[PDB]
């Protein structure tokens, strides 16, 4: 919710003192998109050996 | 793949003649799987040349085969006139038996 709300879960207690007392978290950028590059060949001959 | 045979042959008594047969694939087992069949007119087929550096029992030495590369030969040493009939040559590699155009072969 917010992060005063947040250093509260992590200190586990609804009571914080004076300060940061404690790290909050740390900041990760995900990903958006996908990017598949595989090759570009003809179809394998299973047949020969199956 | 299919196969390719000539449309027809033609060679006097006592010579020798040849029939090629393109289009033989292989697999992961070897590049023997080259069959020859022969059908007079007027009945069913018989096996004569098959596993062409052997041949099957009861089948005189008139009879020869041969393969280089992905062509198929059949030799034949001596031509008589019970010799004039259909043959055909039959890829059997990749589990799937095919047979050609055939040829005719007269005297």
């Amino acid at each position: 919710l917010d992060p005063l709300s947040e250093t509260k879960c992590t200190l586990k207690s609804f009571t914080v003192e004076k300060g940061i007392y404690q790290t909050s978290n740390f900041r990760v950028q995900p990903t958006e998109s996908i990017v598949r590059f595989p090759n570009i060949t003809n179809l394998c001959p299973f047949h020969e050996v199956f | 793949s299919a196969l390719t045979q000539p449309p027809s042959a033609s060679g006097s008594p006592g010579q020798s003649v040849t029939i090629s047969c393109t289009g033989a694939s292989s697999d992961v087992g070897g590049y023997n799987y080259v069959s020859w069949y022969q059908q007079h007119p007027g009945k069913a087929p018989k096996l004569m040349i098959y596993e062409v550096n052997k041949r099957p029992s009861g089948v005189p030495d008139r009879f020869s085969g041969s393969k280089s590369g992905n062509t198929a030969s059949l030799t034949i040493s001596g031509l008589q006139a019970d010799d004039e009939a259909d043959y055909y040559c039959c890829s059997y590699a990749l589990s799937r038996v095919v047979f050609g155009g055939g040829t005719m072969l007269t005297v």
